């Protein structure tokens, strides 16, 4: 017998780039490695508001003690936008 | 006042009547649909209803094992309480024998009886509607009138005189 | 009194009445039950076993004794 | 009578060597402020405690094998089974997988505890032995099966699923070859119809 | 995993979701009977109360006794506020009561010496066979139940009545150093506040009301079907609700 | 026996002391005495609805305290009446051979009394007959003929050749599971030979009287209640307008009966339905009031019984309680003796072993009735008397010689006081203003 | 809203059959009528 | 047998409910049950739900279980008496009929036939508040004061006597109930 | 459910409520009136306070005694700035309210 625990996973892939089409956040997740910084056993923190006005919908995330490889590569693409 | 149809005590089905007004019958005061909910709650065992795998009796727990009799007891006198219209339970004399391994008990359940709240699903109607006259005595009286008082009349000729 | 023991540990009826009548003395009339039991001691002489009996309500009455109804009126006291 | 009932395969028992102690306590709360007025619904029912302590020996007086501490204990040599050793294997195991455990005791049973923390020690008084202590709490919890127990669900908004021959694309692997069973039948019709991720 | 693994999985569903019920649907029983009270008699039974526990008819008034009531006390409160003043002193302003709290311990006894059947604990209990009766257990399962179904207690005290007070926690220890008992703790706090005559009733009110959940134009919602007719009548009703009432089309 | 099925449920119905006897005319069964559970179990005994027997069961199974079994005694019928000296439809039933239910109807006393004759007579007529002469006599032929009231205010009257004083030592052979003794004649020689009766067999006698001299005033003494007085026999005498017809009987017992008497439960102020208010004016309740004739009266916003007074003027609960002391008592002692004796060691004079009589009655009845405060404790500070029940019992030394051959002790004494109830209570103030 | 619509067939599941039942049932007799597990008209109509 | 071979007779596991793969169902009706009930030839049934077997009856009439536990109980009581007496005359210290040394056959006894019994639920044990008898096992032995000497010259000792009282199970269960209403 | 329970539901009710109608009107009278003034005599008596405990009344001056007291104590509390002041500056310091307490049978 188990017991009903939470889970969750959270996905980084490439710098979003806007052109001629339509936008699908979907198709960016693959890393030029190709598989995305997944994290799953880490102790989060999440707020996201949704509504139905002209400004988009924001939402707010926090993680302790993640790796140095991936704040690395967050340090990197600070002028770029991630999906 | 729960409705339902009619279980015979004696044979276990359902209670066509007699031979003279066979027919259907719905189960409408509180002791008759009590019993049949108390019939049908300990007769099913538990698990042994599709649809609802919650219903039921657990007999297979104590039946044919070495079980402690005041265990039992506790069980049978809870299943009850789960009626919401059951007052106190009364007596109960639970023996077993160990000769021929039976287990019989018994007891009786006490429960009240409400109102019907309205009629208008059951059958009559409680109200007296007037009729109309008949030819013209509407328009020109009527001749009871007149054989009230002449009945007045001859029961006050009759009560004068001694008798 | 072992098997009564027994007999209670078993099933749980501990009570049983129990009286005393005094010479020349104060007397008792109450319900009692066995506290605890004592030691055996096989030694050269005969050895005593010494039974513990609690009792419900503990007061000696006079009874037998005579003249003690005019003795309690006589008291005096504020 | 129902301890007879649990086999060595799926309805699993333990037994301590000893319990000495064991309590079981329920909690509400109400508004500290002045009702309205019947407004009986100012109030609400906490989760039920149960502890209890116990003791494990290296010299039992009872081995019955049904026991899971005792599963392939020997029968004449408890202290070389290391007896102890074996509970604590088993607690932690059931602790970190979180069962939800079944209590039967003295006067009624519980049902739906999980663990929130026990303790262990061996003091210089007692040796040769483990004091142990438990903390249970009631748990409020509310595929293969029958259609005619389906309800409709909801997944939200999906993406291409698993590695496929698509999102292999998308992470710029190579495709997986086509193990040759048939090739001239599908061949065909595959390409003209699917065509190919590209 | 295999297929008969299956059953045994759907016994854990099944017990586990059966056992629920039984306890859920007893609570539910309770808060709906309004014409049951329980009363406890802490003390005084023996001195001047005996009078009200004559009154209890094991029906609808019930009277919970103790085997032995170790302590109780009764503790009320009230809250003082203070304001400063230029003077370096500080003043006082309106006070304030806060309800009440009771608390007291007893024991219930595997072995009892005085079985009165009056005594709603004492239902069932065997009167020469105590011990198999199940004394301590037979007391959890009516306690509890009135906790959790937030009764409104009444105590009856040797020193004064109190009425209106609420469980709030209890505890059960079988320690070791007793045993074939029970030992008990209460605590209760002050919850300090249709039919019936047309006179007497007064403007109620309901707020915004939605349409009606037990019948047509909720299918319509819903997306169901609409009940059939049962005949009776035929051609005359059809004839005026037709086109008095229509149709939800 | 061979059982069929692992489990078998049957869910049915129906099933100083409680159960009460009445002693009617009727020829429904062959025995003196049966029990009944029910109303109904009289009727599939071709018991008329209405007939004595159905009032008082009826009455008697409605009461907050009704008895569990009531008993129906049998005193043998000749003849039956039905009296019209009071008229407004007035439908009677009738039951003969124990199926033919012919519920006759009439309606508007010569000219109904004559009428419901010839209504009989019309009918099975090859089985019963009838005859007016006001009253109307019906008579059966061997057949269970069962005549009732069913309306009107006629009142059905029973005759028989038989007489009480000679069927009550016959009811009381076959069984004596039963306390309280109810009879129908009511009349003046049946009620007192009745009365005489439970005493030397230690039963409660009950009886409602319709005698108007019963609230007559109180120089008069020409009523029955005036006669037990003056014998000093205990019985609960009550004056009532529904006596007759419905014999109310059955309402007092169905309040005491479920009560044991330990308890010292008054009945002063208790309710009984069927009963209907007493209308009297207050001389005529203070005349009935010093006949020992209690009354049930409709009070401030209800209606309830006054007091439980006997013909001899002591209080009902005390009778009560003083035969459950002398059952008790007698039971227990004898109880131990057996004991004693059924293990060869059988109790002895010899000063020795009589004390342990202490703790035998102390036991049982005594403690009993303590933890019921039925019995009084404690201590009186004007008396200066202690009410702690004492025992005595007398030593070898005094016993004559004539009873230790006839093996024979005698001479023990207990005491006792009985805790009292509370009837009345009357304020005084006076609103005095300072000066 | 389960059988023929303007897009192809559909299929309803068994709940909803039991409710609308249960439902009509309720308007025959009343909403006093009982249709819940001990009902003999319960097993009836489920079966 | 494949029901009843692996497991101990000292827990006194009745056979009455028990299922037994491939046999199948009694088909006679009702009448034709109770007859061979009476024969004391048992039936596998098809029962309520499911197929189960109805009595562990033998032929002279005792339930099986119980014929078990008894040649369990004489198996047992008869090699742990032998393994006792083998040891003391093994160290060269023979039991001998003194009545110093037979009451020592009580710890034996008690020791491996009649507590296993006990912790296993197979014995009773208690007392009993109707016929006022206790269910505690009794050993008696006799003393050398009452062995004739025809057994000292064949060197027997006979008449030793125990007592053991068995835990029934349960078969049958027959509820009665009747619903009065208050008035 | 059955009128017989309607007709005990309203006992529960009206008994309940006849409570608050007693406890409550007590006190609101209580406070309606200020003439009555209470007063507490813990110890002193004895040493000379029998001079005021003469002037009470039945009717204004209430006075209450207990059959013992155990202990009772008094005490006040000040507070003061825990920063070193500007410097005399010596306002920097607050009074509190005196509590007293006692314990009786």
């Amino acid at each position: 017998m188990r017991a009903m625990e939470r889970t969750y996973t959270l996905v980084i892939g490439r710098p979003v780039v806007i052109g001629e089409k339509p936008v699908n956040i979907e198709k960016f997740a693959n890393t030029s490695k190709g598989d995305a910084y997944e994290i799953k056993d880490l102790h989060i923190e999440f707020n996201v508001k949704k509504d139905n006005s002209k400004e988009p919908n924001k939402g707010y995330v926090t993680v302790y003690n993640l790796s140095d490889e991936v704040v690395n590569y967050l340090s990197v693409n600070q002028r770029e936008s991630l999906a | 006042q729960f409705k339902d149809l009619l279980l015979d005590p004696l044979t276990g089905d359902l209670d066509f009547g007699t031979p003279g007004d066979r027919g259907m019958r719905l189960a409408l005061t509180n002791q008759l649909s009590l019993r049949q909910r108390l019939y049908l709650r300990f007769a099913i065992w538990a698990g042994d209803w599709y649809f609802d795998e919650t219903f039921g009796f657990p007999y297979r727990t104590f039946v044919g094992k070495k079980t402690v009799k005041a265990v039992l007891d506790g069980r049978i006198k809870s299943e009850v309480r789960q009626e919401p219209d059951v007052l106190q339970i009364t007596d109960f004399q639970s023996t077993m024998d160990v000769v021929s391994r039976s287990y019989k008990c018994f007891f009786t359940v006490v429960t009240a009886e409400g109102e019907e709240i309205s009629l208008a699903f059951v059958g009559e109607d409680e109200y007296q509607y007037p009729t109309p006259p008949e030819s013209n005595v509407q328009l020109c009286g009527d001749e009871g009138v007149i054989i009230n008082f002449k009945n007045k009349l001859y029961y006050l000729i009759n009560f004068r005189l001694p008798k | 009194l072992a098997q009564w023991q027994r007999q209670a540990n078993v099933t749980g009826l501990i009570y049983l009445p129990v009286q005393v009548e005094g010479s020349q003395g104060l007397s008792l009339n109450t319900i009692g039950w066995i506290q605890k039991q004592p030691d055996l001691s096989y030694g050269t002489e005969v050895g005593q076993m010494d039974w513990e009996i609690g009792v419900l309500d503990a007061w000696l009455s006079p009874d037998q004794i005579q003249g003690i109804a005019a003795g309690i009126t006589g008291l005096l006291g504020l | 009578n129902e301890f007879e009932r649990k086999n060595r395969t799926d309805d699993l028992a333990i037994l301590f060597d000893s319990v000495t102690t064991h309590t079981y306590t329920k909690d509400y709360n109400k508004s500290s402020y002045a009702v309205e007025s019947k407004a009986s619904d100012h109030v609400t029912t906490q989760d039920g405690k149960f502890t209890f302590s116990g003791t494990v020996t290296d010299s039992p007086y009872l081995i019955d094998p049904r026991n899971m501490i005792d599963r392939d204990t020997d029968k004449e040599n408890p202290m070389l089974a290391r007896r102890p050793a074996k509970a604590i294997e088993i607690l932690e195991l059931i602790a970190d997988s979180h069962q939800l455990v079944t209590l039967v005791t003295e006067d009624n049973i519980l049902s739906n505890y999980v663990i929130t923390s026990f303790q262990v020690d061996r003091s210089s008084e007692a040796g040769s032995s483990i004091n142990v202590q438990v903390t249970l709490e009631e748990f409020r919890f509310k595929r293969t099966s029958d259609p005619k127990k389906a309800k409709n669900a909801n997944t939200g908004t999906k993406q291409t699923a698993e590695d496929g021959a698509v999102d292999d694309s998308a992470k710029q692997k190579r495709q997986t070859p086509y193990i040759g069973k048939n090739a001239e039948t599908k061949e065909r019709w595959e390409n003209a119809a699917i065509g190919t991720t590209d | 995993i295999s297929p008969a693994q299956q059953a045994q999985a759907d016994k854990r569903a099944r017990d586990a979701a059966a056992a629920k019920r039984k306890q859920d649907t007893e609570v539910s029983n309770a808060k709906s009977r309004e014409d049951i009270q329980y009363t406890m008699f802490v003390s005084g039974l023996r001195r001047g109360r005996l009078n009200e526990f004559e009154r209890k008819n094991r029906t609808d008034d019930l009277a919970i006794l103790f085997d032995s009531v170790t302590t109780h006390t009764y503790t009320k409160d009230y809250n003082k506020s203070s304001y400063a003043v230029e003077s370096k002193a500080k003043a006082s302003d309106h006070v304030t009561t806060q309800d009440g709290k009771f608390t007291f311990s007893g024991t219930v006894t595997d072995s009892p010496y005085l079985i009165d059947p009056r005594n709603m604990i004492d239902r069932d209990t065997d009167k020469e066979n105590p011990m198999l009766a199940r004394r301590p257990a037979k007391a959890i399962e009516i306690l509890e139940l009135i906790a959790d179904s937030h009764q409104l207690v009444t105590l009856v005290t040797e020193d004064n009545i109190l009425s209106n007070y609420v469980i709030t926690s209890f505890q059960v220890d079988r320690s070791s150093e007793a045993g074939s008992s029970i030992n008990v703790q209460v605590t209760l706090e002050e919850f300090r506040f249709r039919t019936s005559d047309p006179k007497k009733a007064k403007n109620a009110n309901t707020g915004t009301k939605q349409t009606a959940e037990d019948g047509a134009v909720d299918d319509s919602a819903k997306q169901k079907r609409q009940t059939p007719y049962i005949g009776k009548n035929a051609e005359t009703k059809e004839r005026w609700e037709n086109a008095a009432i229509g149709t939800t089309d | 026996e061979y059982q069929d099925k692992v489990v078998d449920v049957e869910v049915s119905l129906g099933t100083g002391f409680e159960t009460p006897m009445f002693l009617a005319m009727h020829g429904n069964f062959p025995e003196r005495i049966r029990f009944y559970v029910s109303t109904a179990g009289m009727v599939a005994d071709g018991f008329a609805v209405g007939s004595p027997a159905y009032q008082f069961a009826t009455n008697a199974f409605a009461g907050n305290f009704a008895p569990q079994r009531v008993a129906i005694g049998r005193m043998s019928i000749d003849s039956s009446k039905v009296d019209f000296t009071g008229t407004t439809e007035q439908v009677v039933v009738n039951i003969t051979l124990n199926k033919v239910v012919k519920a006759v109807k009439i309606n508007v006393p010569a000219q109904i009394a004559t009428a419901l004759a010839d209504a009989v007579t019309a009918d099975l007529t090859g089985k019963a007959t009838a005859v007016a002469t006001t009253y109307v006599t019906v008579t059966a032929s061997p057949n269970v003929v069962s005549v009732g009231k069913g309306a009107g205010v006629y009142k059905i009257v029973n005759e028989s050749s038989e007489t009480v004083a000679t069927v009550l030592p016959s009811v009381i052979a076959e069984n004596h599971n039963w306390y309280f003794l109810a009879t129908e004649a009511r009349s003046d020689a049946d009620i007192v030979a009745a009365a005489e009766f439970a005493k030397a067999n230690y039963k409660l006698h009950i009886y409602n009287s319709t005698d108007v001299d019963a609230y007559a005033p109180e120089n008069s003494a020409a009523s029955v209640f005036d006669t037990l007085k003056s014998l000093s026999y205990d019985s609960l005498g009550t004056s009532d307008a529904g006596a007759d017809v419905d014999f109310t009987e059955g309402s007092v017992i169905g309040a005491m009966a479920a009560n044991d008497p330990s308890y010292g439960d008054s009945l002063h102020l208790k309710t009984m339905p069927g009963m209907v208010p007493f209308a009297g004016s207050d001389t005529q309740r203070s005349n009935a009031w010093s006949r020992n004739a209690n009354i049930y009266r409709g009070l401030y916003g209800g209606g309830s019984y006054i007091e439980g007074k006997t013909s001899s003027g002591q209080y009902v609960d005390v009778i009560r309680f003083s035969h459950w002391v002398k059952f008790r008592m007698e039971e227990s002692v004898f109880a131990y003796m057996k004991r004693r004796s059924d293990m060869g060691l059988s109790m002895k004079m010899s000063d020795e072993d009589l004390p342990v009589l202490k703790s035998v009655l102390m036991n049982n009845p005594i403690n009993i009735g303590i933890r019921n405060g039925g019995i009084l404790t404690g201590y009186d500070t004007e008396n200066k008397v202690s009410y702690d029940p004492t025992i005595i019992i007398p030593k070898r030394a005094n016993i004559p010689t004539n009873d230790l051959a006839a093996r024979i002790l005698r001479d023990v004494k207990v005491e006792l006081v009985y805790n009292n109830s509370l009837h009345y209570v009357k304020i005084r103030a006076s609103v005095v203003l300072d000066r | 809203n389960y059988g023929l619509t303007g897009s192809g067939f559909n299929l309803p599941p068994m709940d909803d059959l039991v409710q609308e039942t249960k439902k009509t049932f309720k308007s025959a007799f009343g909403e006093d009528f009982n249709t819940e597990s001990n009902s003999v008209a319960d097993k009836l109509i489920q079966i």
